[PDB]
């Protein structure tokens, strides 16, 4: 089906750009929301907005019609920006997870530990490493699309594919799992203590929130990255390019779904009500 | 025993006589006389400036007489002077005690006073020969938290402290020239007349008093509220004043008529007023509230006309410039808005 | 003595002359209407003269 | 207009240096925690302080600077100057558990502090400062708590209670009765935003600072958990 | 002006009963939470009982629990305290203090030595 796919394309792109622009404007034009974690939220919103603006339309067009509508330079630039703005989003998600882990497990010293300058330096370093890993091919189905038959595939060497996958997904995933397991243990301990204390005289929210976050981030990106790793170890026989493109569209759907999870808190809701 | 009862009975009879004399001259209500004037409309003020340099809740501010420079005190131990035109900050004076409850800017612009829970009114000299801001005096005659201070001259500040007394100070010597007593409860605010020969003071006993600076005696007493009086201000002509209390109502008292003219209140507001101020012409009475936003009342029809907003916490301090150009609103969110 | 102080203060407060509330109202109207032409908050001024 | 331009240039340079100073002041100020310490005349709060209108004190534990203070310069009326403490980390409420005649006043004060519009978010660290005197009074037995609390005659020691091995069960019952009175006053209205942390304290206890450290850590941790929609 | 007038009794025998009335004027009774305090001869001011705005949250002090009953009549703007089985320790001066701020669940700083919103009080004396 192609007719439904185009409507899905348009709705997803509109949702991505609208949500990320709304989040960015809400953070920028509200002194209350300028929190140390909200600079990470702003970086995430910027990455997702650039994804939905520059990567999703050309990628979905290539997926729907098996012909690249641009040149070799356009394909190279699109691939570079795709890798950049996909690595940045996951790395800043890991940064958000680390920030809340510090805020929860070190609350007394968190005020003097995480400063605005340190947070902005961390965001800049995240973007720098994302650009460094994205622009490696710039300095540099076997060797077919590299001949520019008007196809923009992901025919990358095994070392680069494995390293890019590990930096973009695997290490952020491991760090997020560790910090979220620790934060979940702390939250359940506090919830059980509160249940004991408040019941002397006549639900699980942390589970729901952490499960939602980790589940969406995993179910939307793990398929593509495991498929890419398996293709790198093997070849076109294991995983087809349409399957890879579908899983990439799923990852772009994750980039679309991000701003409605890290921005559901009541202050964000009030800012959205005033904005909308 | 019997003498005290007789004195109480005589006082009650005299109070009844005062009430009868007051009600005899109450010809018609200003709500009735104002039936021939037109409404003011709908004032739509917008946040012209946003000043953000304070760490903790802003508890007081004061405009300069040049209508450009203002001073603001915050409970983080900071007293910042802002240029309201360019948003810049000229001085940032670190106070000895963090808990400051009031601040004042001298009419000549030379000195700046502050004071809070430390019982002392500190005075800082701005235009020093060395170019620095240093403590010139420390008035330590009050026994109770210092709630307000206003400059009458460069050497004759007047102070209100939460121990049922107000003191007229002499900065050169550093001692109380005159002490005003008579308030039943903690006194919250004071306001000076344009001629500065006499002032009014509102306290936490639902009463306000008119103090003659030279005589140092209680001249007149107004009792129309039902709870603690949090704010007081003068009408620009100086023959009337407005009080804002914690029972979610403002009232207008006249020194001559000895009556309450307007009761600015609404059924939907159950939040106490924290600060009141008048406009230059005396037509708009602005009043902060506990409901996190300010209100603007027409000072002749009591009808609300225009509402300020955009403050994350309660509005604590409110001041209109000497030229009536802008109004500065502080709040417990550490941000100071400037509307016009 | 405290009762004597209270009663004498009330007596001093009970000797001033009270004018009509209507007269005070008329004076208030006079002042507001006379000075209403120089109120930037009441009547908005053009942005040319606006400092903010 | 050169003089004017020089004026704005100097003003902007002064603003920049003042802004640097204010950034330094922010980094200093946000790293310390303020605590409103209050009680009664017979509470003995001054004994807990192990260092005009405010008797200030700084102490430091585990490189964390706590900024505690007593208020004794003002009068008994405290409904106006207490709002100024609506942003403190915790409110340290000290009370003696030995003078039953002055325990209902403490209960009323705790209830009023709890159900206040501006202190509704601030959690309370409760200190019972005269445990040894209470134990001696109960052992003497001349004074009966039921004369001031008729519900004490049907009170049973909670199962969760952890008495120190070697003390009178009557003393344990009295201690946990007072603690449970305070705790029911607390939990009667506290909707999960602020909490009460009672402790049993003598006049010679040398571990009264780690208790405040742990309580403040728990308070701010729960604050963060609630902020992240994660409680 | 806010005023609170108390009317009780004089000398009563031990084990007797007495009804204290408190007439409040100058404010909207229904919006304020009323309290009953007492000052014993040679003793400070202490709190006895309190009633909410409507009368759904009644509370008493322990020593007066089970003997005194507090009830407000908002239509007539008044407060009542019925006292039964009086003990010799019950002799005092009873002040009908009202509350500083309306629409607040906690009433704060009522037993102060100097309090504005408090009546002149009535003496209740019990002896033989
Ligand atoms: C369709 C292709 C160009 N998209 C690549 C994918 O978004 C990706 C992102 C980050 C990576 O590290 C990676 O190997 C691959």
């Amino acid at each position: 089906a192609v007719a439904l796919a185009g409507a899905l394309l348009a709705l997803e792109v509109l949702a991505t750009v609208g949500g990320n622009l709304l989040v960015i404007v809400a953070i920028a034009r509200t002194p209350r929301l300028q929190t140390m974690t909200n600079v990470f939220v702003t970086s995430l919103a910027t990455a997702d907005l650039v994804v939905g603006l520059l990567v999703v339309p050309p990628g979905a067009t290539l997926a729907l019609t098996g012909r690249w509508p641009l040149g070799a330079t356009g394909c190279e630039l699109w691939t570079s920006v795709d890798v950049l703005c996909v690595t940045a989003s996951i790395e800043t998600l890991c940064a958000l997870a680390v920030d809340r882990y510090l805020a929860v497990t070190n609350p007394l010293r968190y005020g003097a530990l995480v400063t605005k300058r340190r947070a902005r330096a961390a965001v800049v370093l995240v973007w720098v490493v994302s650009a460094a890993v994205s622009f490696a091919p710039i300095m540099s189905e076997a060797q077919r699309c590299h001949s520019n038959p008007h196809c923009c595939a992901f025919a990358s060497n095994i070392p680069y594919a494995l390293l890019s996958s590990s930096v973009s997904f695997y290490l952020p995933l491991l760090v997020m799992l560790f910090v979220y397991a620790r934060v979940f243990l702390v939250a359940t301990r506090q919830l059980r203590l509160l249940r004991r204390e408040l019941g002397r005289f006549p639900e699980h929210r942390a589970l729901r929130t952490l499960g939602l976050i980790v589940g969406t981030f995993t179910l939307c990106w793990l398929p593509f990255f495991v498929a890419n790793v398996m293709r790198a170890l093997g070849g076109p026989s294991l995983v087809p390019s349409p399957a890879l493109l579908a899983l990439n569209w799923l990852g772009y759907a994750n980039s679309a779904f991000n701003p409605l999870i890290y921005c559901r808190s009541p202050d964000f809701r009030s800012a959205f009500r005033r904005l909308l | 025993q019997s003498e005290l009862d007789q004195l109480r009975q005589e006082a009650e009879q005299l109070k009844n006589q005062i009430r009868d004399a007051r009600k005899a001259c109450a010809d018609a209500t200003l709500s009735q006389i104002t039936n021939n004037i037109d409404p003011v409309g709908r004032i739509q003020m917008r946040t012209r400036r946003t000043l953000r340099g304070h760490l903790a809740k802003i508890y007081a501010m004061h405009w300069g007489t040049d209508s450009r420079l203002l001073v603001s005190a915050s409970q983080d131990g900071k007293l910042i002077i802002w240029d309201s035109y360019t948003t810049n900050k000229v001085h940032a004076i670190p106070l000895r005690s963090s808990w400051v409850m009031t601040c004042a800017y001298a009419p000549s612009g030379n000195y700046v006073a502050c004071g809070g829970l430390d019982n002392i009114c500190s005075i800082y000299n701005l235009k020093t020969r060395e170019g620095n801001v240093r403590v010139s005096r420390e008035l330590a005659g009050h026994t109770g938290y210092l709630s307000c201070c206003r400059f009458l001259d460069d050497n004759q500040i007047v102070t209100s402290s939460g121990d049922t007394t107000c003191a007229l100070w002499d900065i050169e010597t550093g001692q109380q020239t005159t002490t005003f007593t008579g308030h039943t409860g903690d006194v919250m605010s004071l306001s000076l007349a344009p001629d500065t020969r006499l002032f009014v003071s509102g306290a936490c006993d639902a009463s306000a008093k008119l103090w003659d600076v030279r005589e140092g005696m209680c001249r007149q007493t107004f009792t129309g509220h039902e709870s603690d009086i949090n704010a007081i201000c003068f009408f620009p002509n100086g023959n009337a004043f407005a009080t804002g209390s914690d029972d979610a109502t403002c009232r207008l008292f006249d020194l001559r008529a000895d009556q309450e003219l307007m009761t600015y209140s609404h059924d939907n507001i159950i939040c106490g007023i924290t600060s009141v101020s008048f406009s230059k012409s005396g037509r708009l009475l602005l009043a902060g509230y506990d409901d996190f936003n300010c209100n603007v009342w027409d000072a002749l029809k009591a009808d609300r006309a225009g509402v300020l907003a955009g403050h994350d916490n309660r509005v604590s301090c409110l001041g209109v410039t000497d030229d009536g150009m802008a109004v500065a609103t502080g709040s417990w969110d550490s941000f100071l808005k400037i509307w016009n | 003595a405290q009762a004597r102080k209270l009663v004498e203060q009330l007596k001093m407060e009970a000797n001033i002359d009270r004018i009509k509330v209507s007269k005070a109202a008329a004076d208030l109207m006079a002042y507001c209407e006379a000075h209403a032409k120089e109120d930037p908050l009441l009547t908005p001024v053009p942005a040319s003269e606006n400092p903010f | 207009t050169e003089d004017q331009r020089n004026e704005e240039k100097a003003q902007r340079e002064a603003n920049k240096k003042i802004e640097k100073q204010l950034q330094k002041d922010k980094q200093v100020y946000r790293a310390t925690h303020r605590l409103l310490l209050l009680g009664a005349d017979n509470s003995g709060k001054s004994t807990i302080v192990k260092q005009s209108g405010i008797f200030e004190t700084k102490f430091q534990v585990d490189k964390v600077n706590f900024h505690m203070f007593d208020v004794g310069g003002q009068r008994d009326e405290r409904r106006k100057w207490i709002q100024c403490f609506n942003d403190v980390t915790a409110i340290i409420f000290v009370v003696d558990s030995s003078d039953y005649n002055r325990l209902q006043e403490a209960l009323n004060l705790f209830k009023s502090i709890w159900n206040n519009r501006w202190l509704r978010t601030i959690s309370v660290i409760l200190f019972l400062n005269k445990q040894d005197l209470l134990a001696e009074k109960v052992l003497a037995g001349k004074s009966k708590i039921e004369d001031y609390f008729p519900e004490f005659a049907r009170y049973t020691t909670p199962e969760d209670a952890t008495p120190e091995p070697g003390e009178d069960p009557r003393v344990t019952r009295a201690k946990y009765f007072i603690r449970d009175e305070f705790l029911r006053i607390s939990t009667a209205s506290g909707d999960g935003r602020h909490y009460c942390y009672p402790h049993f304290t003598c006049a010679v206890d040398t571990e009264n600072a780690r208790r405040i450290f742990n309580d403040c850590r728990d308070i701010i941790q729960r604050m963060h958990l609630r902020q992240y929609e994660l409680l | 002006q806010v005023q609170l007038q108390e009317s009780g009794g004089g000398l009563v025998q031990p084990g007797g009963s007495l009804r204290l009335s408190c007439a409040a004027s100058g404010f909207t009774f229904s919006n304020y939470k009323m309290n009953w305090v007492r000052q014993a001869p040679g003793k400070g001011l202490e709190w006895v009982s309190d009633i909410s705005q409507s009368g759904a949250s009644i509370s008493y002090t322990g020593s007066v629990k089970g003997r005194f009953t507090i009830s407000r009549d908002n239509a007539k703007n008044t407060l009542y305290l019925q006292m039964n089985s009086l003990k010799p320790e019950d002799t005092a001066v009873y002040y009908c203090a009202r509350c500083p701020a309306p629409f607040t669940r906690d009433c704060f700083d009522v037993t102060s030595t100097t309090y504005a919103y408090r009546g002149q009080g009535t003496q209740v004396t019990v002896s033989s």
